[PDB]
RNA sequence: GCUCUGAGGACUGACAGUCGACUC
RNA sequence: CCCGUCGCUCCUACCGAUUGAAUGGUCCGGUGAAGUGUUCGGAUCGCGGCGACGGACGUCGCG
RNA sequence: CCGGCAUCGCGCUCCUAGCCCGGCAUCGUUACUUUGAAGAAAUUAGAGUGCUCAAAGCAAGCCAUCGCUCUGGAUACAUUAGCAUGGGAUAACAUCAUAGGA
RNA sequence: UACCUGGUUGAUCCUGCCAGUAGUCAUAUGCUUGUCUCAAAGAUUAAGCCAUGCAUGUGCAAGUAUGAACCAAUUUGAACUGUGAAACUGCGAAUGGCUCAUUAAAUCAGUUAUAGUUUGUUUGAUGGUACGUGCUACUCGGAUAACCGUAGUAAUUCUAGAGCUAAUACGUGCAACAAACCCCGACUUCUGGGAGGGGCGCAUUUAUUAGAUAAAUCCGAUGAUUCAUGAUAACUCGACGGAUCGCACGGCCUUCGUGCCGGCGACGCAUCAUUCAAAUUUCUGCCCUAUCAACUUUCGAUGGUAGGAUAGGGGCCUACCAUGGUGGUGACGGGUGACGGAGAAUUAGGGUUCGAUUCCGGAGAGGGAGCCUGAGAAACGGCUAC
């Protein structure tokens, strides 16, 4: 079927697939039924993350990353990767010297999961999980485009 | 070693100017009629004044 | 020797990153097992963090497969690896690694589906009237031996175990492995 | 470093703990124990410094080993063992019982009890949840953890516990309108009512608390510590009502104690 | 040197059938 | 009043053939102690089974 | 200086919820400022205390200075970054004319 | 104490610098020094070299003593009674202590996180079945230090062999119901069964399953989890489930049998919680330099998947795929006589300079590299190599 790309059968830990007995309302992730959680934190998930097709071990809806620690936002600065964004915090910093502020920037690597669909420039929130790569550590919880 | 951390400071500081003859005769009225030792007895005393005068002024500053 | 710190690694921008530690322990790495998979099973023992152990699987043939759909998990004798998504290199050298494809018995299986006086056939006709048996999984017996994927970590927890593929994941492996 | 810091030296003991900056180098290092070795008192800033029932380590160590002194209703002898909050110091040649209660400054200090009022003590609750084989337990701040807990009994909650049945014997409802006593931060030692608690998703819950003379203020949810149902505490407050008063009232308190001498 | 792995196509009816001398 | 070339003394740096030299680090390549892990390996050492033998043996017990 | 109040205050079903009732949730972001939490001690200021003063120190004082009383060991600051309440002038960023609006 | 004065001129008014004046918990030195309190003192250069001596060992009523001594000393049964050195076993030596060589988003600071982890101990709770055909447990091993004796060597906590003797060292091995529940199941009578009897501590690994609602008999947590946890099928050559040690004597005969007994302690084994920690970690914050405008990428550089390794996340490493990441908001590089900070001096306010140093964090033991013991060390008052 369409999301199966690798050279490996991929699917859900923990979730079983080929059951004797199944019903469709029962909880998701059991007799079955695809897996996903709610984040928490006031967030909603995706509706296409509920009745999605794909399947990633970092999407924070449907996978085994736990959104905990502090919650940027920012805007995306590059979308050139796999599954995977740039954001940048643009601030202000104070230089005691002057009085006055001086505009610094940070670029943070996230994840966005395969149900966003994030354009150039689109505002982020993101939240962090544990270390995903050597440059991740965000999950990308919520696009404004 | 602690004995270390037992605090010290001074207790004056000399004046900016060394050679006035206003400053240094009013000095020396000050020293005769107080027999004094010397100048840095005198000069403690515009120290320790001047502490409780900067404290009442950031006071006086406040409502 | 071997280590997990990241101060070799460059820096994201890529600038040399200085050593700044000499290496500490706390960030070992220890050679790979290569488990292999022969007829002289031989675990061994490592003293890890903490002072606990961990069984280094270095050749194994007798595993645990589970069998999930039949809810049945019988201990069994590992054949050969087919397919492993990492490294043909695996495949060729026989490794038991997770996520692989091996292949098993069916003995242990069989008997145990030939399993399932009066009160025996009223409850034999009580069940097949639900057997499901998939023509996939069906063929798989004929030929006497089983694509099971292990999903254990050998050469962490010396043991091999797994579970009988089926459905989509048994008919995409099937189909990559003709 | 390479493995457990074991001394802790004068300037690094914490600042409730009163002790004098140059009588020597170290501090006596709470052992991993009972309580958080931040908020707790040993045994010998109990006995040398403030009871001044010795003079020295080793008169202290005589003390202990004595087998004299008794902490939760059990003799001990160690000598930095962390006492803290409503841990309950028994000398029964002295017939003579402390519970180690806060004051509004921070400082820990040694209110006395009689009998029945040392019987039991009192502490709050970590976290209720199962076990092996799916037994409830909880496990408390003191360390305690009880089996079969009453089932209404929840997070956040405080407990009595008697020191001869050792289980619970009451338990009040962490909620809104009962006293508590914090513990920790600027505002500890204040006793007051709740009178608001608020959530916030993803980060700690503050209560906002009543001086029972009008003052108010707020605290996260870690330092505060329910003490009794409604305005009636449950535990012999110590000689000024857990009012912290400013400092004008505390020089007018003096100026009215001398001036009555 | 030997044994292999992979990539790179054509024709016929995003898949299936047959074929394919060569290069990496 | 004062400007420059030239002559003499002294200081400072400059360019300079010299495949200049020394010192120290860095990358690639060669050789590579030793440790760790592993494949074989098996010096000796433990019920010293049995022959139902006359403290002695081979067949051994696996470790 | 404010609580509370009407005009020409888009809703509330949920906690707080009146002797049909103030003052209730989710459907733009911040910057600013206020209050609070939490903020390692030593240092810095600062209180108390006649180490003789002092730099200090964290002591120490009266009992009939006769079988112990009274005790202290405060408070302040902590620029930024982060957490939270209320203010919403000042200024950015963002944006309802295709009506895909309410 | 928010301060100015001498110098360009024949004089004058300026820009302007030179000089003056003051301080340093800032160093050297000169000259001088009678008293009390207080107290820094091989850091700057050379984190260069070291004679010598010391700096980490340890014994309670509670592990092991006629292996040799000392004090009581016997009616000459039995003690090693009591004090004991030595040695074995256990624990610690990973703390302290010194120094600042390395190192410029790195260490560090404020503040996060662990649902991504390890933790001797202290404190609190907890502990079936070891096989027996689950029908209430079925038996006691040498060898080993110190000591004796016999040696090598020039040698040193260098070393070979003979002979004794112990364990809480080592190696074994008796196990507590109803068996609750689970699966096979004779024959009975037909069964929605009776079932006669056959297989089930906890830990490890894996897999299936439960872990419940909404207004006209459901029952734990979190902001959020396939969470806590339960049940089941098995799996493991199981670490584990006590062959351990002290005083205090004291109710009462079942064969009056140290008789049936039973308390107070020590030590210890495993799981959970806690505590002392660490490790990894999120945001923001560092000096001069553009005569440092491109750096990283075959050999991990940014990501994806699959996996290995680790206590654990992670390009920490491998295979395959993708070509990304950073940069005028200063990347990368270069300098630092640069460990970071709390803080120190001076300060009207703003600032300027400093911070080796006793408090905290990091790093290092002549330079590197690699390891064993252990909960903890990439340890140097431990080893292995150069
Ligand atoms: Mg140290
Ligand atoms: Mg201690
Ligand atoms: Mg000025
Ligand atoms: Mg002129
Ligand atoms: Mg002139
Ligand atoms: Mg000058
Ligand atoms: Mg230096
Ligand atoms: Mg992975
Ligand atoms: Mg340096
Ligand atoms: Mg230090
Ligand atoms: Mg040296
Ligand atoms: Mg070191
Ligand atoms: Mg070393
Ligand atoms: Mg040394």
């Amino acid at each position: 079927m369409a999301e199966q790309t690798e050279k490996s059968f991929l699917k859900q830990p923990k979730v079983f697939l080929s059951t004797k007995k199944a019903d469709k309302a029962k909880r998701p992730g059991k007799a079955g039924n695809r897996f996903w959680k709610s984040v928490g934190l006031g967030f909603k998930t995706p509706r296409e993350a509920i009745d999605g097709t794909y399947i990633d071990k970092k999407c924070p809806f449907t996978g085994t990353v736990a959104i905990r620690g502090r919650i940027i936002a920012g805007t995306c600065h590059s979308a050139k990767m796999n599954r995977t964004i740039i954001v940048r915090r643009n601030y202000l910093h104070f230089v005691k010297k002057y009085q006055r502020y001086e505009k610094r920037h940070s670029n943070i690597p996230a994840h966005i999961s395969p149900c966003f669909r994030v354009k150039e420039g689109d505002h982020v929130i993101i939240g962090q999980c544990r270390p995903l790569s050597k440059t991740v550590r965000f999950n990308v919880l919520k696009v404004v485009p | 070693h602690v004995n270390f951390y037992r605090n010290y400071g001074k207790t004056f500081k000399k004046p900016r100017r060394p050679y006035e003859k206003e400053r240094l005769d009013a000095e020396l009225k000050l020293v005769g009629e107080y027999g004094l030792r010397c100048k840095r007895e005198l000069w403690r005393v515009q120290y320790a004044l001047s502490r409780i005068r900067n404290a009442a002024r950031h006071l006086l500053t406040l409502d | 020797g071997i280590s997990r710190d990241s101060m070799h690694k460059r820096r994201a921008t890529g600038g040399k990153q200085k050593a700044w530690r000499k290496k500490r322990k706390y960030e070992l790495g220890r050679q790979p097992a290569n488990t292999k998979l022969s007829s002289n099973k031989t675990v061994r023992r490592v003293r890890v963090r903490g002072g606990n152990v961990k069984w280094r699987a270095l050749r194994l043939d007798t595993g645990n497969f589970s069998w999930g759909s039949e809810a049945v998990t019988r201990k069994t004798r590992l054949l050969d690896v087919v397919y492993n998504s990492s490294n043909n290199e695996l495949v060729r050298t026989q490794t038991l690694v997770k996520n692989a494809i091996v292949q098993v018995d069916a003995a242990p299986f069989k008997q145990w589906y030939l399993t399932h006086s009066n009160n025996v056939q009223r409850k034999l006709e009580k069940r097949q009237q639900g057997r499901t048996l998939d023509s996939h999984i069906e063929e798989q017996f004929s030929g006497g031996r089983l694509l099971a994927c292990i999903s254990s970590r050998p050469g962490q927890c010396g043991r091999a175990d797994g579970y009988i593929l089926e459905g989509k994941e048994l008919e995409f492996y099937m189909r990559k492995l003709q | 470093a390479r493995g457990l810091k074991k001394h802790l030296k004068r300037l690094n003991a914490p600042s409730h703990w009163m002790l004098d900056k140059l009588g020597g180098a170290f501090a006596p290092k709470p052992s991993s124990g009972p309580h958080k070795a931040r908020e707790c008192l040993p045994l010998i800033l109990i006995l040398r410094n403030r009871l001044k029932y010795a003079l020295t380590y080793r008169e202290v160590q005589s003390i202990l080993m004595q087998r004299h002194i008794m902490v939760d209703g059990k003799v001990r002898t160690d000598k930095t063992y962390p006492a803290g909050f409503m841990d309950i110091i028994s000398i029964p040649k002295t017939g003579e019982n402390y519970r180690l209660l806060y004051d509004t400054k921070g400082r820990f200090r040694l209110h006395s009890v009689r009998d029945e009022d040392a019987k039991f003590k009192l502490c709050k609750v970590r976290s209720v949840q199962f076990g092996q084989k799916g037994i409830p337990y909880l496990n408390t701040y003191d360390g305690r953890t009880i089996r079969y807990p009453d089932p209404l009994i929840k997070a956040n909650d405080t407990i009595k516990l008697d020191l001869e049945t050792n289980k619970i014997v009451d338990f009040i409802k962490f909620d809104v309108g009962n006293v508590v006593m914090v513990t920790g931060g600027r505002n500890t030692g204040r006793v007051g009512v709740i009178k608001n608690r608020e959530k916030h998703k993803g980060t700690f819950e503050t209560i906002h608390v009543e001086d029972a003379q009008g003052h108010q203020f707020a605290t996260r949810l870690g330092n505060v510590f329910t003490i009794g149902k409604g305005t009636k505490p449950w535990v012999s407050l110590p000689k000024g009502k857990g009012i912290k008063l400013t400092i004008i009232e505390e020089q007018r308190k003096r100026d009215a104690a001398a001036q009555a001498a």
